[PDB]
């Protein structure tokens, strides 16, 4: 069985997404040293595959509200360096993550997770798992019944 | 949509 | 600053990419439990942010080359219910991570992971990262030269 350990939650963070990255060597590497450039801690990384069509893919990264602007702003200056179509900015995300050991053997929980959030109509914008950790961002307004939710799925948070 | 067998730089 | 211990890889996985969900609640909980249903052990997760201009995005796990297609027949069979409009497989990945921790104080790191990989040619086809691990799914034949490029770049 997996142990579950903990329902962690975080309204701290906005999400910022670079869109349309060739997905090319070489590409991360600007996106990422720029943002070191700039003194940015970054939480959350996260970039899914590109498909044939365009070529192209995005980059999202999660960072402090606080420093969220100056991540942007950097990145924007550097545009036509990077060459990626559009910056997204979210500073409106909740954070909530389940925390465990053993999740790997266990697909369910995963499963289980997910349907606890969609049995509350909370929408899952962002997903980052593990075999220690199952990480989503949803709408910040909607952290609160999602980690209720979670706490009755797996009967954490007594 | 026919799933894509990706991967193998092939036809 | 951060402490790295070592440097991973891994070549007995597959991607599976459900192309085109839709981004309302309960479609990951459909793919999931289709994915448990068929009693395929998960790796990783990852789902990025829909765009506005289709209302829709893809999720990717990894799992073993050897169930892969059990997860590719199950999530195909459940199409309508899912309403996704196509499957990827690669089951040609490396996937190669760099292991330690404290890394969220120094951004520096994972530009240097990157700018070793890129410095030989490998592309980063994907990448999730937490406190512990930054991992990147490449192709297959270039995981020795980003195990070698990443073994240089941080020392390990
Ligand atoms: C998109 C980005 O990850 C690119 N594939 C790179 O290797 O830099
Ligand atoms: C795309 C998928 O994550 C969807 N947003 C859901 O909540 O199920």
């Amino acid at each position: 069985d997996p142990i579950l350990t903990g329902v962690a939650h975080d309204r701290s963070e906005a999400k910022v997404t670079i869109v349309g990255l060739p997905d090319i060597p070489g590409y991360a590497a600007k996106v990422f040293r720029a943002v070191a450039d700039a003194d940015v801690n970054i939480d959350m990384v996260l970039q899914n595959v590109s498909k044939v069509e365009d070529g192209k893919t995005d980059i999202t990264f999660t960072c402090s509200r606080d420093v969220g602007p100056a991540a942007v702003e950097k990145l924007d200056s550097l545009r036509n360096e990077i060459g990626f179509s559009q910056l997204l900015y979210d500073d409106h995300i909740g954070k909530v993550s389940l925390i465990g050991a053993g999740m790997r053997s266990h697909p369910g929980v995963t499963a289980t997770f997910c349907e606890a959030l969609a049995a509350v109509g909370v929408n899952i914008e962002l997903i980052s798992t593990s075999e220690i950790r199952i990480s989503v961002l949803c709408r910040d307004t909607e952290l609160d019944k999602a980690v209720v939710a979670l706490h009755e799925a797996f009967g954490l948070g007594g | 949509e026919a799933t894509v067998y990706a991967g193998t730089g092939r036809l």
